[PDB]
């Protein structure tokens, strides 16, 4: 009965809401020089998170790029 | 816990100056004369040698090898 | 042009707007025809306008209206206040305000924290100050122990004593006979003796050692004159009409009163509301109060997420609140009910009913791991599949 | 110094700051959360 | 970085120190703040230390800031007048970009800062697919053990309001937790896989 | 005519039918993605999925 | 109660005695109990305060203690109960007959950290709690022990300075010998749209100088813990076969 | 504003959707520029803050010129495409051209814009009514005429060109935002987006170069100030003096409902909030607009008169819960004073200012003053919070079907109309379903062009 | 007194089967989908209804002018 | 050691303990107040004996009949009752008590 009740538990704790993998925290800090729909990422969690793409005939040669920067420089 | 090299803001040497300072204002002559004959116009270096406080020598007495 | 010319144009064509807006169109054309000489074409291109403007502010289909009208009452909830103002003015009337009287509201208590009703008067007394007193003396009620400027509970001879304030008498035009008279009449074998501001009562069972006190304090709550369950009164003027305020709430007895004007009469109480005139006019109730709350506050919420709530309370005849024991309780979604408060309860209910859940909702869909039924997860496509590339 | 009682409740009269406080509990080292007015501070003058 | 009056912030830009304006008497500011937190802040101690660090600095000496005792702000107003300043604390600052003065007279003086304890470095931390817990078989708690960020209840409903289905789905299932099971539609009951 | 949430399912659809190897039925920039090259598929109206309404 | 208040002060009896009398209920309250808390005060008489000249030149000499001005009948301390029927003066040049008893200090009726504020009363109560609270969590040489410590984190600013408006209490409390921040040239002027909304905005050449510049400390723990049955763990180099 | 965020060491989560569909759904739907207008009361939820607006109130100020160089520099920074610079406004001396703020501000607005209203920074009526009455004659009033009356508590644009007014939180501030709310409605997010970074950027660079700080002296009074101030406190205590010693022979008149004590307490308090705001009233008016904390509170972007009044004036009366304070020793706060006084002093009122520092009593009853607001925003944030648990569960799943009306998900009809005129709250022109004033004379300034 | 001439209380009117059936029929619902009404209110009572039947209210909103809700009686 | 560390801390198993001071109601202590709930008037004593707490109270209903509540009981027992049992039944003596 204690599994399935308050804030901590199944329903409320593990049902409605969970952890998620691809996620990133760190302060905020103001930046007027950018648009209002962008955000600014650090280097640091944009080689760490990645965005999946399937290779099609119009991106080919930027995959291919990015494949043979390997996993440390930037855009790779 | 050292007297700092330069003065953070303006950058002019005063590491060698704490001392002398120091000595000058204990034996009973005017803190603001003894600066200005060191040559501390900006009160940016003044502030420095004013504020600061020696703390290399109590912890000297703790080795670690 | 002429203004029955504007109102056949405003109707032709426009016919689709909502009334109150083909009322203001024709308004504001009529009062700006007169400073500025409209042409046809000028006014067709205005009601064209107008029609565009409202076609491209309907509603998109598939919105989640209700979890925006949430959002949208709770979040201002952070910014009010708690301690109110706690002033009494004369001419106000202390209650609660704030976050409490929103709580209030919305769980629906039977009986709120600080009852309050206006009394509006008929045309007449309604701009007389004295006749206005006059009906509010009628309205006002009082027992024995408030006229009271003293009491004695006289133990050597066994008899209550009473000592009485002339202003609890001058407040209502009430005298000290007109007391003894209401004395006599609603009680039978006690003295009521009659002095100057004094009244001594003394029946065969108080005169002995027993029943003095506990007959003592019988007496001294009877009313004598005024409704039930008004405790205060207070008059004041509003623009050119003077109306009423009161302490506690008896909505049942003052629309009877006379002199009140019964057509305009409210309280604060939707439970009174609800029984005297229908769930209708609790709906309107709620809705006022709960915009004059927000609005006292300085914050801005826009009139449809109330409505929506207050159609969402008053919707199964009564006026239910909105938590366990009320819309959230009356929802058929075993999971949706469970995964809100008291888990095991509901799902133990549930296993005894054998009842049935048809993951209608969002919450349960949610829980499944399938889309929702609100926005994209409503839309459904199809295509044709001979695609040649162009 | 800290109060026993559960910091959940808002507990209006007892996370006042008491006239009697004066002299025996900083009136400002508070903390801000939940514990407000529950966790205080001997001052400099107190003496147990 | 926050100061004891109780104002704090984060460092926002750090700026060459060409670029930064000087005074005509030559000082360079160590740190710029905004001037719009100070009336709604209402810090008007703030205010007088920035003049009493300067004076003591000027001075040779220390001032006293004692409670209810300490120096009042009138005798460090006159004595920084006595000094050759202005009473009012302000000093000509030109434009470290432009070469030129700026139009209005500026407010500078000393401030005892200090660092505190929140630094970006122990706070950053991002998941790729890191580990999972055994019983609910989610992402862990946690910078220590590389877990994941809280999708608390609320950003969920907000998801709804915004009508994506499809995000609130993807967000709930693929990135977290999910599974493919056999049921016996016949009795309901979950089949078992040998 | 189209509510937003159409247009969102309409151009999540066509990225993905474009990533998993359907054909795409304008010329476009080469290096896009196919979310960019889904959504200048859709401004440029060439859409062959239509949404059912009752 | 003036009986025992003379015996009190004399010395007769010992000094965590407090007494009060409730005049409507006519009751005399006495306490000597564990756990009140006190202050201290300046006993009063016929207008004139007992503390003297030559008392605070003793106490200046060294020749007098606290302890001795306790003893003395001069100060003493006073508990809720008994502090209901005292009236006590702000400041020594305020006091008149009725009064009972002067004020020691005003400004120490702030805590530890609220202390180190100058000027509190310039300042809105939210923000002298934000700073009181603040002040507990900055960096700066906190012991000089620090070296041979092994707390779980640890922090060492590299050049901790003296704040130059400061308050008495401060040197008196030992806290100028571990200060825990530095002093600025702070200038109040929207430079650009990176200090708006509480951001601040710092200088490079400062920041290369060594301002605010620190470091961090975490210490590691390793036990070769030895198991029932004999078994136990090893420091050691892992070869390649182990699991 | 939408985040509610402070750069004052709050964290903030990224999520990274993974799925062609979510990557749609967050491109199309969640787009940042697509939420300017909030759904809660049909306005700008984004919109310039703080220095936004007081760089926009230096730009657009009566007297403000700019040299050739600052001209150019700026636009190149704000972003704006332009490639030839208007005529000059006027000549300085030694033949030095100059460009006053209208002109620069009128190059980012949109080609045809007309629009006139009254901002905050109204004090004098009748030159708004002048302008008004001008504007109501003819719908299209001559720019030179309008120039001789330009006030700047009057904003006026006429086909993108600003003749009148001032930069304010009513001009693109997110409560008051007006130009915002017109640009965004009328010419799509997209053309918002930009408008909103060029003004952005063109007010933080104009705050940059022209110099803005607060000091000190920012609450100097002059001397007849400050009698003025001890005046008014003084007459105030002698009043609560006289009704305390009225009261105390029983001569007061009892107030209806009340107890005589109560009656006592609330004059008391009225009597205190009147010398307040009296003391607040030759605050105000002895610090003139040159002020740059008066600028800051005047203009909406930061603070308000009650900040300026208590730094500079008087505190005011302390109070807990809408009462005087009395949580002391019996009969009295502190034991400093005399058990059984009821006069102002003894009870909370402190007549310091922050500047002129508070004495110990004041100083404690300050921090029982503020002590309530901590504790009041602790637990109102928590029954907040469930309250809108309760609401959110309650009405989550209600949508609007294709046919127009709201039901449940059982098929319960909740309304036959979508708030009972079928217009979304967001896309409603604040509250109201349409706006037909603002249609008529749009319609009419494009046809009679 | 009648509960009518309140500013509270809308106008009620009772429909007769012609309309009720168009009602049913064009928004597509059962009797049972349509929001309640007790036979105990004070307006079934004033106005006269069975339960079964339907009732037709016109409120005021500020909204928009006339908006028609409807309710089916439930004792 | 640090000469200016003061110390009053103890070291359990490495680590530093301090035990914070907790804030008590005064024992023996006969405070008064109103139950307006049932509108009654309470008096309550904490009554400490070998770190034992006893909560007793003696209460006035609207009866205006005195009961008194103690520890390990059911039910409120009668005033004149209970001091009945500790002795004292002179009806005098309970009137002079
Ligand atoms: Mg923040
Ligand atoms: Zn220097
Ligand atoms: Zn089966």
């Amino acid at each position: 009965a204690q599994r399935l009740k308050g804030k901590e538990g199944r329903f409320r704790g593990n049902l409605s809401g969970k952890r998620v993998n691809f996620s990133a925290r760190t302060v905020i800090s103001p930046d007027p020089m950018i648009s209002i729909n962008e955000v600014g990422v650090p280097v640091e969690v944009a080689m760490e998170l990645t965005v999946p793409e399937k290779v099609t005939e119009f991106n080919i040669e930027r995959l291919r790029k990015m494949v043979l920067n390997g996993p440390d420089k930037y855009p790779g | 816990m050292i007297v700092p090299v330069r003065c953070f803001t303006c950058g002019k040497v005063i590491g060698d100056k704490y001392y002398e300072f120091k000595r000058r204002v204990e034996a009973g002559e005017d803190p603001e004369k003894v600066l200005d004959d060191l040559g501390l116009e900006r009160y940016c270096c003044r502030r420095m040698l004013l504020s600061h406080v020696e703390l290399i020598d109590d912890i000297m007495h703790y080795r670690v090898y | 042009v002429s203004l029955s010319t504007i109102k056949s144009l405003i109707e032709k064509k426009g016919a689709n707007l909502p009334e109150n807006v083909k009322s203001e169109l024709y308004e504001k054309l009529k009062k700006y025809n007169e400073k500025y000489k409209l042409t046809k074409a000028e006014i067709e291109a205005i009601i064209d306008d107008v029609v565009k403007e409202y076609e491209r502010a309907l509603v998109e289909p598939g919105e989640p209206v209700g979890t925006v009208a949430a959002q949208s009452i709770g979040e201002p909830s952070t910014q009010m206040t708690l301690n109110t103002f706690h002033y009494a003015g004369v001419a106000e009337i202390n209650v609660t305000l704030g976050l409490p009287r929103i709580i209030e509201i919305v769980d629906a208590r039977k009986n709120p924290s600080t009852p309050m009703m206006t009394v509006y008067l008929d045309e007449e007394h309604r701009y007389d100050r004295a006749k206005a007193e006059e009906v509010a003396r009628r309205i006002e009620g009082t027992t024995l122990e408030n006229l009271a400027r003293s009491t004695t509970l006289d133990l050597i001879n066994f008899e209550f004593i009473v000592e009485i304030d002339p202003e609890r008498l001058e407040r209502s035009g009430l005298t000290m006979e007109k007391v003894v008279k209401k004395l006599e009449s609603s009680f039978k074998s006690a003295e009521f003796e009659v002095d100057g501001y004094t009244l001594i009562v003394r029946p065969k069972k108080a005169d002995k050692i027993s029943d003095l006190r506990r007959f003592a304090e019988k007496i001294k709550k009877h009313r004598l004159k005024g409704l039930s369950g008004v405790g205060k009164t207070i008059v004041r003027k509003e623009g050119d009409e003077y109306v009423i305020y009161t302490e506690g709430s008896n909505f049942k007895q003052v629309l009877k009163v006379p002199g009140v004007d019964p057509t305009r009469t409210r309280t604060n109480n939707i439970h009174e509301i609800a029984e005297v005139l229908g769930i209708e006019a609790a709906r309107n109730a709620i809705i006022d109060e709960i915009v004059s709350t927000m609005q006292e506050q300085g914050l801005e919420v826009d009139i449809r997420h109330i409505m929506l709530v207050a159609d969402m309370m008053t919707l199964d005849g009564i006026v239910r609140p909105i938590g366990r024991h009320g819309v959230v309780g009356e929802k058929s979604s075993v999971l949706a009910r469970a995964a809100f408060e008291i888990t095991v309860q509901h799902l133990f209910e549930a296993a005894e009913k054998g009842e049935v859940d048809n993951l209608n909702g969002v919450i349960e869909n949610v829980l499944i791991g399938q889309p929702v039924p609100v926005g994209t997860g409503m839309v459904k496509l199809t295509m044709k599949l001979p695609l040649r590339p162009q | 110094v800290t109060s026993p009682l559960d910091r959940e409740q808002p507990h209006f009269e007892a996370r006042d700051l008491h006239g009697t406080h004066w002299g025996r509990i900083c009136p400002t080292e508070t903390p801000e959360g939940p514990n407000c007015g529950l966790v205080k501070n001997l001052a400099l003058m107190a003496q147990i | 970085f926050a100061s004891r009056h109780g104002q704090k912030g984060v460092i926002g830009l750090i700026v060459p120190q060409e670029d930064m304006p000087w005074t005509e008497s030559g000082i360079v500011p160590d740190l710029i703040v905004n001037p719009h937190g100070i009336p709604s802040r209402m810090t008007v101690g703030q205010l007088i230390e920035a003049i009493g660090g300067k004076v003591a600095s000027l001075k040779g000496r220390r001032v006293d800031g004692t409670a209810f005792i300490g120096e009042p702000e009138e005798k460090l107003r006159k004595e920084l007048e006595e000094l050759g300043f202005k009473h009012t604390g302000r000093e000509i600052m030109y434009d470290g970009i432009t070469g030129k003065r700026l139009e209005a007279d500026i407010f500078i003086g000393v401030i005892y800062y200090q660092r505190l304890h929140h630094m970006v470095a122990d706070k950053i931390h991002a998941r790729s697919r890191g580990p999972v817990q055994v019983l609910t078989k989610q992402p862990t708690e946690g910078r220590a053990r590389e877990g994941g960020l809280r999708f608390g209840e609320m950003e969920r409903d907000v998801l709804v309001g915004h009508g994506a289905a499809m995000l609130l789905i993807e967000r709930l299932l693929e990135e977290s937790d999910k599974t493919e099971v056999w049921v016996c539609e016949n009795c309901g009951h979950i089949a078992l896989e040998d | 005519k189209y509510t937003r949430f159409e247009k969102a399912r309409i151009i999540g659809a066509r990225a993905l039918q474009i990533s998993m190897g359907a054909p795409v039925l304008i010329d476009v920039p080469p290096g896009i993605t196919p979310l960019e090259a889904a959504i200048l598929e859709f401004e440029k109206g060439v859409i062959p999925i239509t949404v059912i309404r009752p | 109660v003036q009986r025992i208040r003379q015996d009190r002060r004399s010395g007769k009896i010992s000094d965590v005695i407090n007494v009060a009398y409730y005049e409507d209920v006519k009751e005399v309250y006495v306490n000597s109990d564990d756990g009140r808390v006190r202050r201290p005060l300046i006993i009063v008489e016929n207008g004139v305060p007992k503390l003297t000249k030559e008392h605070v030149q003793a106490v200046k000499e060294g020749r007098l203690k606290w302890s001795d001005l306790i003893k003395m009948g001069i100060i003493e301390y006073l508990d809720a109960e008994e502090e209901e029927n005292a009236y006590v003066a702000m400041w020594p040049w305020e006091v008149t007959e009725e009064h009972t008893h002067l004020e020691l200090m005003p400004a120490a009726i702030l805590g530890l950290p609220a202390s180190l504020v100058p000027y509190p009363e310039h300042n809105a109560a939210p923000r002298n709690t934000y700073g009181a609270g603040m002040a507990k969590q900055s960096l700066g040489l906190g012991w000089a022990n620090f070296r041979i410590r092994v707390d779980t984190r640890g922090h060492l600013l590299h050049y901790p300075q003296i704040p130059l408006v400061n308050s008495r209490i401060m040197k008196a409390v030992g806290y100028e010998d571990r200060p825990a921040g530095q002093n600025f040239v702070v200038a109040v002027l929207a430079y650009q749209g990176y200090n708006m909304e509480d951001a601040i905005i710092i200088n490079k050449a400062s920041i290369e100088r060594g301002l605010a510049r620190s470091t961090f400390f975490r210490t590691y723990e390793a036990e070769e813990k030895k198991y029932l049955g004999g078994q136990t763990d090893k420091f050691e180099i892992p070869d390649p076969t182990v699991r | 504003p939408p985040y509610n965020a402070d750069f004052d060491g709050d964290e903030m989560n990224l999520h990274v959707p993974q799925t062609e569909e979510a990557q749609a759904e967050a491109r199309i739907l969640m787009e940042v520029q697509n939420h300017i207008i909030s759904p809660r009361y049909g306005g700008p939820i984004i919109g310039g803050i703080q220095d936004h607006i007081s760089g926009g109130y230096l730009l657009t100020r009566e007297g403000a010129y700019f040299t050739r160089d600052e001209v150019e520099q700026m636009l190149m920074f704000a972003g704006v495409d332009i490639t030839e610079l208007p005529e000059p406004d006027k000549y300085d001396e030694n033949g030095n051209p100059l460009w006053s703020g209208k002109t620069i501000f009128s190059l980012l607005l949109p080609e045809d814009l007309t629009v006139w209203y009254r901002n905050k920074l109204c004090d004098e009526p009748e030159r708004c009514e002048a302008l008004e009455k001008l504007i109501e004659e003819k719908l299209m009033p001559d720019p030179e005429e309008v120039r001789k009356l330009a006030y700047d508590g009057f904003v006026y644009i006429q086909n993108g060109k600003l003749l009148s007014g001032a930069i304010d939180k009513k001009a693109y501030g997110r409560e008051d935002g007006i130009i915002l709310d017109l640009i965004v409605r009328e010419y799509g997010v997209e053309r918002a987006r930009q408008f909103l970074d060029q003004v952005t950027k063109l007010t933080i660079w104009v705050i940059t170069h022209k110099g803005f700080t607060t000091g000190i002296d920012d609450e100097d009074l002059p001397e007849e100030a400050r009698d003025r101030i001890r005046e008014i406190i003084r007459e105030a205590e002698e009043r609560v003096n006289k009704l305390i010693e009225a009261y105390k022979r029983g001569e007061l008149e009892p107030l209806p409902g009340k107890s005589l004590e109560d009656t006592l307490e609330s004059l008391i308090m009225a009597v205190l909030a009147e010398a307040r705001d009296n003391a607040g009233a030759v605050a105000e008016k002895y610090l003139g607009m040159d002020n740059h904390t008066v600028i800051m509170a005047k203009t909406g972007a930061r603070g308000k008169i009650l900040n300026i009044t208590q730094m500079a004036a008087l505190l005011g009366q302390q109070s807990i819960r809408g009462k005087r304070l009395y949580r002391g020793f019996r009969g009295r706060v502190l034991s400093h004073f005399k058990p059984g006084d009821l006069g102002a002093r003894a009870k909370g009122f402190v007549v310091n200012s922050y500047k002129s520092g508070l004495t110990p009593q004041e100083y404690f009853f300050h921090a029982m003053g503020g002590r309530e607001g901590l504790v009041d925003t602790a637990v109102r944030t928590a029954q907040s919070g469930y309250m809108q648990r309760r609401l959110i569960n309650a009405l989550q799943d209600l949508k609007v079907e294709y046919d127009g009306t709201v039901r449940s998900p059982e098929g319960i009809i909740v309304q036959f109309k979508y708030g009972e005129d079928g217009v979304d709250p967001m896309k409603s022109w604040r509250g109201k379903t349409v706006d037909v004033d603002r249609i008529i004379v749009r319609t009419l300034l494009k046809m009679r062009g | 007194f009648s509960i009518f001439d309140h500013v509270l209380v809308p106008e009620h009117r009772v429909l007769s089967e012609e309309e009720k059936k168009a009602l049913l029929e064009k928004y597509k619902i059962t009797l049972a989908q349509l929001p309640q009404i007790k036979a105990s209110d004070p307006a079934v009572k004033a106005l006269g209804a069975k339960p079964g039947d339907v009732i037709e209210i016109k409120r005021k909103s500020p909204t928009a002018g006339v908006y028609y809700y409807y309710r089916v009686v439930v004792e | 050691e640090d000469p200016k560390d003061p110390g009053g801390y103890f070291i359990i198993n490495g680590s530093e303990r301090v035990i914070v001071s907790i804030e008590d109601i005064a024992p023996n202590r006969t405070l008064v107040e109103k139950d307006e709930r049932q509108e009654k008037y309470i008096a309550k004593v904490f009554s400490y004996r070998h770190g034992y707490r006893a909560l007793v109270a003696v209460e006035r209903r609207k009866d205006g009949i005195l009961y008194v509540d103690i520890p390990n009981v059911p039910k409120p027992v009668k005033f004149v009752y209970v001091m009945r049992a500790l002795g004292l039944e002179r009806d005098k003596d309970i009137v002079e008590a």
